[PDB]
């Protein structure tokens, strides 16, 4: 979200793609679980796509 | 001796047995005086209590070769059954087979030890009415009840954390992510969509595998207890 | 000079009030301009939210950054 | 009780006047008894086993809304609310050992009669459709 903030231009899409093998990245924390939640919900709401 | 082989057969779970395209359920109690065996296909039960001048007898008779005492004898057939009771799919070879008669079933089960062959028998008489009764409409009426009060504290326990829920509701807070809300609990719907969908399914008893594969220990449990009193 | 900043006359101004500092926040933390912790966080004296303080700018921040703070 | 009959008399007043009749009953065949008492009853065991997973996939369900709105920061008004974390084994085990003795008492037959009659009708009306 930093990265997409510090762009002086006028982005009409904002995407991330996520290249990942691992389907529970925290199994072992759930607070860090929830921090991700909460973080992919607020970058939803700014407007950007995770695919 | 014989009190002692009765209470031990009243203590041991039902076991499902596999046999020449067919099934029965099988409870066996050995002890070095005699044994016990109790046989059923949920159309009629059989009973045979045996002591140990009959074993040695039909021991002698179908196995002429062998000569052994009748403790040793039915430790062998305790090692050789109580392998297939417990748990199937055993690497155990023994063979089991069943014949009729007007009233009699005969069971013979033929097996090997040192790879060496051993046969046995069982002629069982159908079983009393005090034994049937005993052995699976008490037990089966203890085990409904305790079920139903199991269902009835779910149930509570399930109203307070609506309650719980409620409160955090009113609160004000919302959830992180909105899937998990879950309606409340009506026993009466519950119950109703039960009979309507699942009890079809659930009340089919078939062979008798499901009765040995869920409700063993709270058979064991209703027995032991009405063994006390 | 932590414990009574109001004494504090070494450090100049900071020239950051209660809006000033929403309005960081929501920058800095990357919240949607239009969710409703920047509008609870602007408009932290009514007591819409019904949560928390209605008067109190620290405790409304605190519930903010409770679940995105180690 | 007689030999292995049994004699029911029932005596009563049809418009005042005497009205009479026995019933006499003669051991039922296993196949009879098995019929109406043993796998009704095998059937009522098992539908009340699926019920109790039915519940307690219901208590786990709510534990994690539970789970859900306390990490979402939500504070309970009222604390004695709180309820504890539903685990089947702990709840087994506790259940076996206290009310196992009152709950399993078949006494003289009544709380057969007054609890489960309607899962009997329905397991043995399933038995029937069926063949």
């Amino acid at each position: 979200a930093n990265l997409f903030s510090d762009v002086q231009f006028k982005m009409s899409h904002k995407r991330i793609m996520l290249f990942t093998n691992e389907d529970n990245p925290h199994g072992n924390d759930s607070a860090k679980a929830s921090r991700a939640r909460t973080k992919a919900g607020d970058l939803r709401d700014t407007g950007i796509f995770l695919d | 001796v014989m009190e002692e082989l009765e209470q031990g057969l009243l203590m041991q779970p039902w076991a499902w047995l596999q046999l020449a395209e067919n099934s029965l359920l099988a409870k066996v109690f050995i002890t070095k005086q005699g044994y016990a065996l109790l046989v059923s296909d949920l159309q009629q039960v059989w009973h045979e209590q045996v002591d140990t001048s009959v074993v040695s007898q039909r021991a002698k008779e179908l196995n002429k070769r062998l000569t052994a005492p009748p403790a040793a004898f039915l430790c062998h057939l305790d090692n050789l059954l109580r392998p297939l009771l417990k748990d199937a799919a055993h690497p155990s070879e023994a063979t089991f087979s069943c014949d009729c008669v007007a009233d009699a079933l005969i069971l013979r089960v033929r097996s090997e030890l040192s790879g060496l062959p051993f046969y046995w028998n069982f002629h069982c008489m159908l079983a009393s009415p005090s034994l049937v009764s005993q052995h699976l409409i008490r037990p089966l009426m203890g085990m409904s009840l305790a079920l139903q009060c199991q269902v009835r504290e779910l149930a509570t326990l399930l109203h307070m954390k609506d309650l719980e829920i409620q409160d955090y509701q009113e609160s004000g807070a919302t959830l992180i992510r909105d899937r998990l809300k879950t309606e409340p609990f009506e026993e009466n719907s519950f119950l109703e969509q039960f009979m309507i969908e699942k009890l079809p399914e659930a009340c089919s008893i078939g062979d008798g595998k499901p009765f040995v594969m869920n409700l063993q220990d709270l058979y064991m449990a209703v027995t032991t207890q009405e063994v006390q009193v | 000079r932590l414990i009574l900043p109001q004494l504090e006359r070494e450090r100049m101004a900071y020239g950051i009030k209660e809006t000033m500092l929403a309005k960081l926040y929501i920058e800095l933390l990357n919240l949607p301009r239009d969710g409703k912790d920047a509008l609870k966080l602007l408009n932290y004296r009514t007591p819409t939210g019904t949560h928390g303080d209605a008067g109190d700018f620290a405790m409304i921040a605190y519930f903010v950054l409770k679940p995105r703070c180690l | 009780c007689v030999a292995d009959a049994l004699i029911l008399r029932v005596r009563s007043e049809l418009s005042g006047l005497p009205f009479y009749w026995n019933f006499h009953c003669m051991l039922a065949s296993p196949s009879l008894v098995s019929q109406h008492l043993i796998r009704p009853l095998m059937g009522m065991s098992l539908a009340l086993q699926c019920q109790v997973r039915e519940l307690a996939t219901l208590l786990h369900m709510k534990d994690l809304e539970i789970q859900d709105y306390q990490e979402s920061g939500a504070t309970l008004i009222r604390d004695r609310l709180k309820t504890e974390p539903f685990e089947e084994n702990s709840f087994l085990e506790q259940f076996m050992i206290e009310k196992l003795p009152e709950a399993c008492s078949i006494g003289d037959g009544k709380p057969f009669v007054m609890n489960l009659q309607d899962l009997y009708m329905a397991v043995t009306t399933q038995e029937v459709q069926v063949g």
